[PDB]
RNA sequence: CGCCGCUAGAGGUGAAAUUCUUGGACCGGCGCAAGACGGACCAGAGCGAAAGCAUUUGCCAAGAAUGUUUUCAUUAAUCAAGAACGAAAGUCGGAGGUUCGAAGACGAUCAGAUACCGUCGUAGUUCCGACCAUAAACGAUGCCGACCGGCGAUGCGGCGGCGUUAUUCCCAUGACCCGCCGGGCAGCUUCCGGGAAACCAAAGUCUUUGGGUUCCGGGGGGAGUAUGGUUGCAAAGCUGAAAC
């Protein structure tokens, strides 16, 4: 017997994107503080295109299968 | 034929230098150039029969 | 019936594997189905090592080995005393010591 | 309608000259009477002249080609080999 | 003859090609290059019968006679190349090689290094046997 | 290379419906003499005389030159009209960036 | 007749820089009429491994020598080829490694053009349970470019004395093993074979320059 | 007798009977 | 095949013989030519709808899985007729012909061999074009979908882990180690349940019998035969019965 009504959060983090009960995704939105000028740029986690900041003309994200890697020393936060 | 490398596929050549075309003249044929000697300027060719 | 689950060989994903000749009777056999071994031998008789160790020019530093991927088919390997038969629960075994 | 089922262009011969001979003459009579697309002007007005000579109605540009088709596959092989041995180390 | 060099302690080298087959055995003594065959005795030369020319007794008599002739022509040491029929055939050497190394090292003929230059193909042009090959 | 030709085909798809262009040698000569044309595109197998003349008019009139590597049948495929064509003239690029890609 | 009463004895002098230059001694017939004695000497070769030439390098990695000419009963040889012994080559092919090949034609500074090869293997890194250790094949296509690239700079701008002096410690192999580390841990890097296809010229002046 | 060679003999008999039919159409 | 040295045997077998051999074979050494083939690395590994695919390199399009807070919004599954691929062998043209080798030839073994063994050698084996559409085409298990135990693996993505290690010095991807997720090829165990059993995580969720759907079998022989029709150049393929 297993409580499917109230499962363990350790299980809920481990299980797949869509196996669990509420089926929320695993991606997030991250705010990148640009090294060049000042600008905070809202960017998606699993971005597919290159992300150019409109002022500084420096490449933020090299898009990769999975989640993109950043350029150099750019923090991020979790917001919902 | 001294200019061309071996493996060159030609047609309408001279046997002796200066008789304006004798070998491999018929329709749809070719001679093939192989094995140059630098000194004593000679060259092997394959004729369309199989004569080297 | 099935005598074996794997049908003898080890092809499962494939549709066709190359054949390789046997050494004895020269029959082509798919190269997982064949009985495969590998003879590492001293190229001298191990009893005859000492005769060459007597009159060897160098200081016994040359020690040549002969390596052969040896490759049998099952129809002659059993006759040539390699793959001797077993029991029902003894077919489930792996590598001999 | 479809007036013949098998013989195609070779029906002009009739019941004579033999089955396999008509079978082997079909596949190259279609080739020598087919219009081809000119590689120069881009139109489809190639037509065979006397044997070995091909001609396009636009631009009058006359190309020495195969005896029955526009290019022999052996000749295309020779042209590819000639350009390869050309740019191979510059003679 | 006087042959090579004197001043003992120095060895005069020769290459011995040993060719061990399942129905014959060759021992062959050549110079370091390979053209000049010094002495060449097979197994069937030493044994009269036809079936014994792959037996290990044939390699002993071939080895004794070649070791005699090499001492006659004054060459001391031997590098040893060993081989069998390796194209499509049995890559293993015959039984004669075990005999021929022993009966060279036993009576003079000091040995340098030994290699097994058996001609191994890349990818095996068709076998002599057929589809199902040898039967009995 | 392949990204360049795919860029050429996609930007020609956009110029096909958005921008303004003229076709044909005689009509492009009007636009190149009037300077209205910005960028000319010549097919591979156009004759060498006409190719040299259009390239000479462009080097006179300060106009972008491009050689479309391809037979004039598939140049018509590129411009999206069933007849064949040898010379494109982008006299008004509406949304594209073909001229802002190479020169 | 007993023709070994007739056959003449020459000594075989090795070329430079090995450590010592006495290979051995050979035997032809005798300069008699049309048959000059120096003819077969121009054609003979020599197959000899190390530890007697290079004075205690590796025992394997044979060398092939082509006898250039003879000089006052001394027959001198130039470099011809370099091979590995069958026992060493058939060793170090383990069932669960990944054998990697490479081959390249390359011209020297002078008129020599030569073909040389390369063999490589993967390596079980220490502290490992996964007993396979294969490569994803794109690192293999990377490393064939790498091993073809480095040989072009050790051979293409060098001459023969320097490339043989590179082949003495396998400096090509130690260099590829060093430059390999960022891509994969290769193991037992060798060149395994180098053989000539065209010799430029006889050049006894270059032979005397090889000596001193 | 194998089913293989039984099919072969029936096949050869079929070819013989076809030749007999074509000999008397 | 060309030369170079030596020298009477060399092949080949259960044992020998046919065959090559002082006109120098086999053997070694160098070199050239031709065609076929890609060993070892190669595994209960991958990929492909299957048949299949293994030297390097480039070009050409194509695809699975994974990641996705991307788009469209029921476009879905199985399918009579119809259609594309479909190993080996076989057939028709063109090119060449290394090895093997049906047929055929001999030599031996046997009472007899036309069989196995050996020597020679035809078509084919190769490539380019067309056809034929069959196999123990096998996991002898139609396809899609869901549920029902565990365990260690391994291949491919993705994610987490101041563990270790190579750069030069952060930095990343590199190489192992630890663990999770997705689906793939598999395996050990078990009283999951089944079946006639062998055995199977499917061949289970079936007398408590119903998720959807195509093809099929009805004692053995006669027989995939006859006979019609249809395809094929032909070999034959597809459909296919009865008397007894
Ligand atoms: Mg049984
Ligand atoms: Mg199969
Ligand atoms: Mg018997
Ligand atoms: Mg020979
Ligand atoms: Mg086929
Ligand atoms: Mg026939
Ligand atoms: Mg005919
Ligand atoms: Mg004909
Ligand atoms: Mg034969
Ligand atoms: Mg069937
Ligand atoms: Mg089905
Ligand atoms: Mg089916
Ligand atoms: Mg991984
Ligand atoms: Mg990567
Ligand atoms: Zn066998
Ligand atoms: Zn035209």
């Amino acid at each position: 017997a297993k409580d499917l009504l109230h499962p363990s959060p350790e299980e809920e983090k481990r299980k797949h994107k869509k196996k669990r009960l509420v089926q929320s995704p695993n991606s997030y939105f991250m705010d990148v503080k640009c090294p060049g000028c000042y600008k905070i740029t809202t960017v998606f986690s699993h971005a597919q295109t290159v992300v150019l900041c409109v002022g500084c003309s420096t490449v933020l994200c090299q898009p990769t299968g999975g989640k993109a890697r950043l350029t150099e020393g750019c923090s991020f936060r979790r917001k919902q | 034929v001294g200019t061309m490398p071996e493996g060159t596929i030609v047609c309408c050549l001279e046997e002796k230098p200066g008789d304006r075309g004798k070998l491999a003249r018929a329709s749809g044929n070719y001679a093939t150039v192989i094995s140059h000697n630098p000194e004593t300027k000679k060259t092997r060719v394959k004729l369309p029969s199989g004569s080297k | 019936t099935k005598k074996r689950r794997n049908n003898g060989r080890a092809k499962k994903g494939r549709g066709h594997v190359q054949p390789i000749r046997c050494t004895n009777c020269a029959r082509c056999v798919p190269k997982d189905k064949a009985i495969k071994k590998f003879v590492i031998r001293n190229i001298v008789e191990a009893a005859a090592v000492r005769d060459i160790s007597e009159a060897s020019v160098f200081d016994a530093y040359v020690l040549p080995k002969l390596y052969v991927k040896l490759h049998y088919c099952v129809s002659c390997a059993i006759h040539s005393k390699v793959v001797r038969n077993r029991s029902r629960e003894a077919r489930k075994d792996r590598t001999p010591p | 309608a479809k007036r013949t089922k098998k013989v195609g262009i070779v029906g002009k011969y009739g019941t004579r000259y033999g089955a396999s001979l008509r079978k082997m003459v079909k596949k190259i009579e279609i080739s020598q009477h087919a219009k081809y697309t000119c590689s120069f002007c881009g139109k489809t007005k190639m037509k065979r002249r006397a044997v070995g000579i091909w001609h396009c109605g636009s631009c009058m540009k006359t190309v020495a080609g195969g005896a029955w088709t526009y290019n022999t596959t052996s000749a295309v092989t020779v042209k590819s080999a000639i350009r390869r041995l050309k740019e191979l180390k510059d003679q | 003859s006087l042959g090579p060099q004197v001043a003992e302690g120095e060895n005069v080298f020769g290459v011995c090609h040993i060719f061990a087959s399942f129905n014959d055995t060759f021992v062959h003594v050549t110079d370091l290059s390979g053209k000049e065959t010094i002495c060449r005795v097979t197994g069937g030369m030493k044994v009269k019968a036809d079936r014994d020319e792959s037996s290990p007794y044939a390699a002993m008599l071939a080895a004794q006679d070649v070791a005699q002739r090499c001492k006659e022509l004054g060459i001391t040491a031997l590098h040893i190349k060993l081989r069998a029929t390796g194209g499509n055939r049995t890559k293993t050497p015959g039984p004669g090689a075990q005999s021929a190394l022993r009966a060279l090292a036993r009576s003079g003929m000091k040995i340098g290094r030994i290699e097994d230059v058996t001609p191994i193909p890349s990818d095996s042009t068709r076998r002599k046997g057929g589809r199902r090959g040898r039967r009995l | 290379t392949k990204k360049s030709l795919e860029s050429i085909n996609s930007r020609l798809q956009l110029v096909m419906k958005s921008g303004k262009y003229v076709l044909g040698y005689k009509q492009t000569l009007k636009m190149i003499r009037q300077g209205k044309a910005k960028l000319v595109i010549l097919a591979n197998n156009c004759p060498a005389l006409r190719k040299s003349e259009i390239e000479y008019y462009a080097m006179l009139a300060k106009t972008g030159v491009h050689h479309y590597s391809g037979n004039n049948i598939e140049l018509g495929t590129a411009c999206g009209k069933y007849y064949r064509v040898c010379t494109l003239a982008i006299i008004d690029p509406g949304d594209s960036d073909i001229i802002r890609s190479m020169p | 007749v007993d023709p070994f009463s007739k056959k003449d004895w020459y000594d075989v002098k090795a070329p430079a820089m090995f450590n010592i230059r006495n290979i051995g001694k050979t035997l032809v017939t005798r300069t008699q009429g049309t048959k000059i004695a120096s003819d077969g000497l121009k054609g003979r070769v020599f197959e000899v491994s190390l530890a007697d030439l290079q004075n205690d390098e590796v025992a394997f990695r044979k060398f092939k020598l082509i006898t250039e000419d003879v000089q006052g009963k001394n027959c001198l040889t130039n470099f011809h080829g370099m091979d590995l012994t069958r026992d060493k080559m058939c060793s170090m092919v383990k069932k669960w490694q990944t054998m990697i090949e490479a081959h390249v034609d390359v011209k020297t500074t002078d008129g020599y053009l030569l073909r040389l090869f390369c063999v490589g293997f993967t390596k079980k890194r220490n502290n490992q349970i996964r007993k396979t250790s294969y490569a994803q094949h794109q690192q293999v296509r990377q490393i064939r470019k790498k091993m073809m690239e480095i040989m072009t700079r050790e051979v293409q701008t060098n001459d023969l004395k320097e490339v043989v002096n590179k082949l003495i410690p396998d400096s090509i192999g130690k260099d590829i093993e060093k430059a390999c580390q960022s891509i994969y841990p290769l193991h037992d890097v060798f060149v395994r074979k180098v053989k000539m296809l065209k010799k430029p010229k006889f050049e006894l002046g270059k032979l005397m320059e090889l000596h001193g | 007798m194998r089913a293989k060679w039984r099919k072969k003999r029936m096949r050869r008999l079929k070819r013989k009977r076809r030749k007999m039919r074509q000999r008397s159409k």
